[PDB]
């Protein structure tokens, strides 16, 4: 994703006899990352049944 | 056997532009200066253009 940083810069002097000059803009740059984690684990059976519960 | 990310392709994305302010937050305001009088006045618009009186 990008942005506009905002402009600056200092003032010129207003006088005759001379002119002014334009100035500019720039652009900037973002990032980020997608991640992802997960598991799995077992269980038994026949301990179960002897062991009184699940 | 696989389909495997590898081949397909992987699209990119975008979201449109934001602004950003580069910022010192500057006032020291309110203070001197503030509140003017109108015999500046009588210095700032037209007629009887400057420099300033005495």
């Amino acid at each position: 994703m990008p942005y506009w940083n905002d402009l600056d810069g200092d003032s010129q002097v207003l006088n005759d006899t001379d002119d002014l000059v334009p100035q500019k803009i720039n652009a900037g740059q973002d990032k980020a990352v997608l991640i992802l984690r997960g598991n799995a684990w077992s269980s038994h059976d026949l301990a179960a049944t002897l062991s009184g519960s699940d | 056997a696989y389909t495997k990310i590898s081949d397909v392709i992987v699209p990119e994305l975008f979201n449109p532009y934001v602004i950003n302010t580069t910022t010192q937050l500057s006032a020291f305001f309110q203070s001197g200066i503030a509140a003017t009088d109108d015999e500046l006045n009588a210095l700032a618009k037209k007629a009887g253009g400057g420099s300033t009186l005495n």
